[PDB]
RNA sequence: AUGGAGAGUUUGAUCCUGGCUCAGGAUGAACGCUGGCGGCGUGCCUAAUACAUGCAAGUCGAGCGAACGGACUGAUGUUAGCGGCGGACGGGUGAGUAACACGUGGAUAACCUACCUAUAAGACUGGGAUAACUUCGGGAAACCGGAGCUAAUACCGGAUAAUAUUUUGACGCAUGGUUCAAAAGUGAAAGACGGCUGUCACUUAUAGAUGGAUCCGCGCUGCAUUAGCUAGUUGGUAAGGUAACGGCUUACCAAGGCAACGAUGCAUAGCCGACCUGAGAGGGUGAUCGGCCACACUGGAACUGAGACACGGUCCAGACUCCUACGGGAGGCAGCAGUAGGGAAUCUUCCGCAAUGGGCGAAAGCCUGACGGAGCAACGCCGCGUGAGUGAUGAAGGUCUUCGGAUCGUAAAACUCUGUUAUUAGGGAAGAACAUAUGUGUAAGUAACUGUGCACAUCUUGACGGUACCUAAUCAGAAAGCCACGGCUAACUACGUGCCAGCAGCCGCGGUAAUACGUAGGUGGCAAGCGUUAUCCGGAAUUAUUGGGCGUAAAGCGCGCGUAGGCGGUUUUUUAAGUCUGAUGUGAAAGCCCACGGCUCAACCGUGGAGGGUCAUUGGAAACUGGAA
């Protein structure tokens, strides 16, 4: 099988082996039709916390780490 | 507006304030409480039965009742057609529909109901009015 | 029978003959009433409309919220809406039992199906508002083949149109062919009874 | 456990049958699993059944376990019988 | 192509704008007047108020001990009990819940699973009790406590045994995986049979099926006159315990985490398939049927158990209701009926396990208020009636009258005619397939047999119910009412009253000549129904995405600077998120539509399609929007 895979932006590192991922996706509306913006934020796992605030990265989920975090850090690939 | 407007702010249609509100609410004697319940007809006593003047275009003496319905609510109602029995301690049934001259009264007692005898000389329009079949 | 009344007085009313063919319509062509005699009015849009809903609901004895739900079957058959819906009407078990030349009237014919004297495919069918398909057997029941009525109109009906084909012995009907708006009563203008209901 | 059984599906005095693979706590006319086929007893004479053969073998190697009349109705198409020759 | 109607009302008159009202379709409806029948359905929406009384979960004596009791050694029962399984299903209700509760799509290499199926390996050896029973005491019951015995497929101790755990070597992050070669320690049953074995009890491993559990993307009420919310909170490190991951919990670190993309708070609400309305887009709703969830007088807790923190189980607290010898005890209809109460309003304290399904049993069988049927209610849909042919649209009588007549009216007598219905008097289905038992062969396994699976044909049985239904006689006889008639809006006259009595949805009417009030004739609309009321959609383009506007009718902020956001000049290359086009999986069933078949038709029922997604995976296209150069 397969897990699901996101990409974004990491909004915040300021907690030890956990970053904040911002995958902002698109969302159009009901009767109007017009494509809306919207982002949600991951809460990210990353042993060695190598994401700085401001890149992107590859997510992946997984088992639930700690109250919130579902996912875990796969790929780094901006430096900011 | 622009769609964008829209998306903000979505359209937003007028309520429908109905008429006859005292038909819409029930009462909970055991939680002292008002409730919510559209009944098509609601059971009272009459607290006061008498003669009101009608609007100015018209003139002509018009019967109607107090009425304290089965809510703690007390509203005043028509008394149609010719003759009526009700005094003080009559329980009547209300049902919807105002009357346009009188000020103030915004419900009809149903004739031929629960301790409301109907027209005596009645026969075309019996459903209304009350009154049985004659012979 | 449901109406079960005066069928001159709504022939008069209406502007057709319904049942009798023309007898209704001889002293008095107008409306019935007190205020018959005196001249008529116009009719509006509405007037006619129903006036026209009228005039093929009596002619074939139906009722309302069935001449009704017959109309809402007529609409689902391809083809236009008014020709399928006096197609319908024509296909009634106690209609094809008058046309047939069974009975000599509409109401007749209907207590020829109540009753149970017809026994659609050898079946007994006392349904009046039994819809008739084509390549059917509209027969009569044996112990009511010796009944004077039947016989006194099986002679007197001569004309049976196209779309039944009827054998005066052994007393059978075929029912061979769908009907055609030109075999339907020509008195009744189908796309007026069509806007009355799209009101 | 795992049961072949049969859903009322009929009006008053008009039973129509399906033939379903359901669970044996599940309610009659309720949840199911897979439905097999058909049973009419009330049609002209003879009852007519309708059963399907690869689904019907596949629960019975499974371990579904055909009520009395299911397993009257699984006979007269011989799924019992081919279900016994794979011995 | 299958689909879209308007009208009245602001003025001396007009055109706009704009609100109000009406004509349509519906309902778990109620009320008023009426009321013949049948078939399908539906029927406490309110007090998750309180409950009298009956039933709603038992079964297995082939697991086994009886004072057992007892045909005839004693068949058979369970009187009573131990033990196993079941009581977590089925049935009810929508209080709570704005939540991964529910719908849809996924993931679990973070998961449990009795019965059922299949494959293997087995099922060895001993022991001590205790129910029942007997006999003593207590206590007002409820019950409780002493002694003396007795079994079990009850319990306990050893033997042996896995892919069980520890240490060993040979991917998608936590890894998974199957070989290795050591260590500890984990079982069981018998019953009823046939000539050692068959059946069905068991135990251990595997798989399968089934049923559960958790996590995630998206979707899913109103209020901003609810703006700042949290402190196991948020992350980490250890430990614990959970079927399992995890602040799930606890210590110690750090200060974190969510929020105008609406944190939080308040109010409301079970969610969905689906239903009503609409041409559609949409809007409203969440009765009956099915899926999920939650609850069981209110509130906590655990035990047994594969599974419960358990509607007809346990303990405690509370509020009630009942008994008491005053010390103490018993109870929970939101199961089916039914009662009281509240309400406008919603039914029998019925029959049967005959079918389907469920529990238990080898089965016969037992239990089943599930269910299959009956009782009541026009509550709804559908179908049929209450009569027909000829017959003077002239009797006699009403009502008007222009006094001549007209209208009720082919309506009526009047003759013929039928029996749908109704009455009586005879036949009389289907739903029935069984299971078991009996025989007959076959297959596997057998030393062989019994036995089992399968194949066939025999015997059996029905609550409904002598009910559908059919056949004979007989009679037009026993079977129509409701509302309207000023315009919208089909249907007009006379009389009574005289801005009174009264009517009215709006325009409005009524002040001695009202088609608007009451009545009488006539008319018209429907019809076993007809109107009124209550609520939703429409009409309403009157929240305008489809589909409205802002000079004077309501509407451009008094004006800048500007942040998020929204939008963005031309060309080339690339990508493929949107976009388009396929293929898979799913969007349960029941519903809507189409077709077809069965009820005599229809309602209804059953089959087959169709349709239904901001869906997931995976190819293809590259103009546009998006990304990169």
């Amino acid at each position: 099988n397969d897990r699901k895979v996101y990409v974004g932006k990491v909004v915040s590192d300021k907690m030890d082996k956990t970053i904040t991922v911002l995958v902002e996706t698109y969302k159009t509306h009901k009767l109007y039709g017009k494509r809306v913006k919207y982002s949600k934020k991951y809460k990210t796992h990353d042993e060695n916390n190598s994401a700085k605030l401001g890149d992107i990265v590859k997510i992946q989920e997984t088992r639930p780490l700690s109250a919130t975090k579902r996912f875990r850090l796969v790929e780094i690939v901006e430096e900011s | 507006p622009t769609i964008n407007q829209l998306v903000r702010k979505p359209r937003q249609s007028k309520i429908k304030k109905s008429d006859s509100p005292a038909l819409n609410k029930g009462f909970n004697s055991k939680k002292k409480k008002f409730t919510d319940l559209n009944s098509p007809q609601k059971r009272g006593v009459c607290t006061r039965v008498g003669t009101m003047t009608p609007k100015k275009p018209n003139s002509a003496l018009r019967k109607y009742a107090r009425v304290r319905l089965s809510n703690n609510i007390e509203i005043n109602a028509y008394i149609p057609g010719i003759g009526h029995n009700l005094q003080e301690h009559s329980v009547v049934l209300v049902r919807g529909g105002r009357v346009k001259d009188l000020p103030g009264v915004r419900y009809h007692i149903v004739r031929g109901a629960l301790d409301t005898s109907g027209v005596d000389g009645r026969r075309q329009g019996r459903s209304l009015y009350g009154t049985k079949k004659p012979k | 029978a449901r109406f079960r009344g005066s069928n001159w007085k709504k022939s008069r009313r209406l502007g057709i003959s319904l049942s009798g063919t023309g007898k209704e319509l001889e002293k008095r062509p107008y409306a019935p009433g007190q205020h018959g005699p005196n001249q008529r009015k116009k009719l509006s849009e509405y007037g006619l409309q129903l006036r026209e809903k009228q005039k093929l609901r009596y002619l074939y004895g139906m009722t309302e919220r069935q001449f009704r739900n017959t109309f809402d079957i007529a609409g689902k058959k391809f083809g236009v809406h008014g020709e399928n819906f006096m197609i319908l009407l024509a296909s009634r078990l106690d209609a094809v039992v008058y046309s047939l030349g069974l009975a000599r009237t509409r109401r007749q014919a209907r207590q020829l199906v109540n009753h149970g004297h017809i026994l659609v495919d050898g079946k007994r069918v006392d349904i009046p508002s039994y819809s008739v398909k084509p390549g059917q057997t509209i027969s009569v029941r044996e112990k009511s083949q010796k009944l004077n009525i039947i016989v006194e109109s099986v002679e007197i009906n001569n004309f049976v149109p196209e779309y039944l084909n009827f054998d005066a012995d052994s007393l059978t009907g075929t029912f061979v062919r769908l009907p055609e708006r030109s075999e339907l009563p020509a008195e009744i203008n189908e796309q007026l009874i069509v806007e009355y209901y799209s009101r | 456990a795992v049961k072949i059984r049969l859903t009322r599906l009929g009006s008053k005095r008009n039973p129509f049958y399906r033939i379903v693979v359901a669970d044996a706590r599940s309610p009659r006319d309720g949840r199911i699993i897979e439905q097999i086929g058909t049973y009419n007893p009330t049609s002209a004479n003879a009852p007519e059944i309708k059963v399907d053969e690869a689904l019907a073998l596949k629960w019975l190697n499974d371990g579904a376990k055909p009520t009395d009349t299911v397993h009257n109705i699984l006979s007269k198409e011989g799924i019992m019988k081919k279900f016994d020759e794979q011995k």
